């Protein structure tokens, strides 16, 4: 049971570094590098995800 | 356009990020160009912001 709580706390933190297609897992390079028109198609992907 | 920059877009006149609308253009040079340049029109160059 602790080791299982372990894990899913874990996996859910490791899953913030997932790009899941945008192009970067961090909101910043998003928000950095994209004008306000297109950072949100790649929010957009990271909400999701 | 919406999510568009330039000095235009930038210093003279913005349309929202999600714009509901349409945009209608016309050339007008017999109306509005002059034989010496017609300097009745002009444009913003610079801002603070």
């Amino acid at each position: 049971v602790v080791n299982q709580n372990a894990q899913a706390l874990n996996t859910l933190v490791k899953q913030l570094s997932s790009n899941f297609g945008a192009i970067s897992s961090v909101l910043n390079d998003i928000l950095s590098r994209l004008d306000k028109v297109e950072a949100e198609v790649q929010i957009d992907r990271l909400i999701t995800g | 356009a919406p999510g568009q920059t330039g000095k235009i877009a930038d210093y003279n006149y913005k349309l929202p990020d999600d714009f509901t609308g349409c945009v209608i253009a016309w050339n007008s040079n017999n109306l509005d160009s002059k034989v010496g340049g017609n300097y009745n029109y002009r444009y913003r160059l610079f801002r603070k912001s």
